[PDB]
RNA sequence: UGAGCCUUGAUGUGUAGGAUAGGUGGGAGGCUUUGAAGUGUGGACGCCAGUCUGCAUGGAGCCGACCUUGAAAUACCACCCUUUAAUGUUUGAUGUUCUAACGUUGACCCGUAAUCCGGGUUGCGGACAGUGUCUGGUGGGUAGUUUGACUGGGGCGGUCUCCUCCUAAAGAGUAACGGAGGAGCACGAAGGUUGGCUAAUCCUGGUCGGACAUCAGGAGGUUAGUGCAAUGGCAUAAGCCAGCUUGACUGCGAGCGUGACGGCGCGAGCAGGUGCGAAAGCAGGUCAUAGUGAUCCGGUGGUUCUGAAUGGAAGGGCCAUC
RNA sequence: GCCCGGAUAGCUCAGUCGGUAGAGCAGGGGAUUGAAAAUCCCCGUGUCCUUGGUUCGAUUCCGAGUCCGGGCAC
RNA sequence: CGCGGGGUGGAGCAGCCUGGUAGCUCGUCGGGCUCAUAACCCGAAGAUCGUCGGUUCAAAUCCGGCCCCCGCAACCA
């Protein structure tokens, strides 16, 4: 579909099953995101991790 | 420590005596060893022995083909030879001389060269 | 395997060496099959069938036999005197620094583990894992090395043995002496078979028997048909 | 004759080392009609004299065991990688030979006064052609169809969605193949927040860019900036820089502009938790309007919500999202 | 979006079972001929892709991801 | 009408895809060999990218207008 910049999933680092979805320029810097954000299931702000990978 | 002696992996077939054929011509000489009952046992040539150019049709190049070939048949344990000589090239007798000096005993130097009884028309090359 | 010598061909046929048999009767046979004139020791090779790739990865540790191994797991205490007296008393081979530090550097050694408090390892370290027919070093790869000398020695005398993922995917461990009852060996073997299952392999689901084989010092070995909870599960 | 599975037998010549270093546990030695060893004869034999060893002979020790060298040490029993012969074993591949299925639009007989057809003998071919089911290719021979609208006639050409200006008539912004330009994304800072600061251009002086770097002074007063188009905008900056940061939040949401509907826009405030700031306060993306895709279908993760007799499960639902 | 399979002299490949950086042709110099076409010669270059890991040491031996080339997916 | 391609040192061709980069074979000029020319060898010179504008820090290149060269199209009753 869109651009050459592409979709990643930012997965919560609590063991609960929750994610935010976001697009990121893999080519220019592929240095994977940290970033802290809300997780509604633990109902607190937690670090999110990764980028649609194992 | 170990630094090697044996020249190849252990001998195969093993026939004791063979026939050689030297096809000597104006562009290149081919030396091919066979069994009495008709089997190639190995070959080498002047061109394959790394000469090329004008050197490919020289008695010196013919010799070095013969010694190279002599290595290839060592795996067959051969000691005695008969030789067939074939064509009008240089290297024709000089190849034989290299075979006797290889330590082989040569039984006959039978020149075989194939001659038409008038037969088919030659090309007419170098023309005017 | 067992040599071409004229009586040694005769021995190997008459005793029925290598090939499979059932755990109670293989062990009772193993005492009868013995090639040594004296007490042979019994070891198990256990095949885990996933990561033979990596020496670290499949399960490693130590496990409790109800019968503490006699000659094998011949345990010594490494220290010049750090809370020594009970660990030296218990039946251990030797308590010191100087004799075991020279021996292990010179090369060959026959014994199991010499158990160290942190300060003892500091003065004289260990080297390597290419230990061949000779196995002689504690390491975090064995993993039983934490941390006190009287505890690990006395627990060995009660039941402890060590267990390790060797590069074939094979786990080799001493199970006992042919001095032991067929029963005593079988209890020690069964404790090991639960130990590989108990810690669980990373990519495999249990004891995960491709092959288990139990061998005695000169007698030979017997490959084992079962996971050792009695003879047959179902 | 390939391969697998599998029965027994085997090599691994590095650097140092006497030589022997396939990975690794046990292990202080193994003694039927010995276990000798050892010189000798041949075979295999290869990172060359280095291993195993048929066996003449000999019934008179290999050799570790802290015997030594070396990260690992050797004897000796397990373990199993490589290569691998011997052989076992199932199956495939191949040929040749057979004949008994099977073909015979070969012959001869008989039904027969048909000599089609059947039955008989006999020759030739032969597990091949053949034919059924499965299946890859090919296949306009055959068949069922498809092949846009707009359009100053229609074909050719252009164009179809979304943004900005004009036409547009001083609220709604409203046509024409009317006039003029762009978008199909970017961004982890180019977002948040605190704090600070202010532009194009020209002149004058200026160590070589004296047409234009960097510098200083002055005039000017934004003539600039604005991720990218134009219009609106902005100095309290919506511009430019620095510090800490992840409100580019989850649940909602009065009230509303807007559209035939689908849908799209807007948002005080409330609840949870948080960032920045002394605090007030600020923050639910980017100064705004372009940066798009209904539904079916199928995918991945979560969720006792359900799950065709009970219990579980494929499956279905909800939520996240492709 | 998987399974595959490659990523080095400039190139293709490859001595590379981990103890150890090459063949064929490419550019310069020398050596000879109506310079040349053409002999023969001596140099041609790589932390084997970026990261993990076995180990006495290993790029390759065991592994995760980027790019190229080949299938089935939709 | 209309649409698309082209305009390079004296000749024929390349580079033209948000861009900074001028290359090849001929021909030319200087030196050389040859009695002399041809050829042959060595060295050098030669394009302010048709033209005008615009966007851009920068344009042969991208964008717009005009002239010039080519290909196709300019029907249907």
């Amino acid at each position: 579909a869109k651009g050459i910049r592409e979709k990643i999933k930012l997965v919560s680092s609590a063991g609960t099953g929750h994610f935010y979805t976001t697009t990121k320029n893999k080519r220019t810097k592929p240095e994977k995101l940290e970033l802290k954000k809300f997780d509604p299931v633990v109902r607190q702000h937690v670090i999110y991790k990764e980028a649609k990978i194992k | 420590a170990k630094a090697p002696i044996r020249a190849r992996k252990r001998v195969r077939k093993q026939v004791s005596d063979g026939v050689a054929h030297i096809h000597a011509s104006f562009n290149n000489t081919i030396v091919t060893i066979t069994d009495r009952q008709g089997n190639a046992l190995g070959w080498a040539t002047a061109g394959g022995s790394g000469f090329r150019g004008s050197r490919k049709s020289t008695p010196f190049a013919a010799q070095v083909a013969a010694e190279r070939c002599a290595d290839a048949v060592k795996e067959y344990g051969i000691k005695n030879l008969e030789v067939m000589v074939k064509g009008p090239g240089p290297g024709r007798e000089s190849t034989i001389r290299a075979l006797n000096a290889a330590g082989f005993r040569i039984t006959n130097i039978t020149d075989v060269t194939p001659i038409p009884h008038n037969g088919c028309r030659p090309p007419k090359k170098r023309r005017v | 395997m067992a040599k071409l010598t004229k009586r040694m061909r005769v021995i190997r046929e008459k005793v029925d060496a290598t090939k499979q048999y059932d755990i109670n009767e293989a062990i009772a046979l193993l005492k009868e099959l013995a090639t040594a004139k004296f007490v042979e020791s019994v070891d198990v090779a256990v095949n885990l069938g996933i990561d033979a790739r990596k020496s670290d990865q499949n399960v490693r540790g130590a496990t409790v036999l109800p019968h503490g191994t006699g000659r094998s797991v011949r345990v010594a205490v490494f220290t010049q005197g750090a809370n020594a007296e009970a660990a030296k008393a218990a039946g251990a081979e030797l308590v010191g620094m100087e004799d075991l530090a020279d021996q292990i550097k010179k090369g060959e050694m026959n014994f199991d583990v010499v158990i160290a408090s942190p300060d003892a390892m500091r003065v004289v370290g260990q080297l390597g894992q290419v230990l061949g027919p000779r196995g002689l070093m504690p390491n975090p790869k064995v993993g039983t090395v934490t941390p006190n000398v009287a505890e690990a020695v006395k627990n060995a005398k009660a039941g402890q043995v060590r267990y390790r993922n060797d590069k074939n995917g094979i786990i080799h461990t001493t199970i006992g002496k042919v001095d032991f009852d067929a029963d005593k060996l079988k209890e020690n073997l069964e404790a090991l078979l639960v130990a590989l299952k108990k810690a669980k392999p990373t990519q495999a689901k249990g004891v995960y028997i491709k092959k288990v084989s139990i061998s005695t010092t000169m007698g030979a070995g017997v490959a084992v048909d079962q996971a050792g909870l009695s003879a047959s599960v179902n």
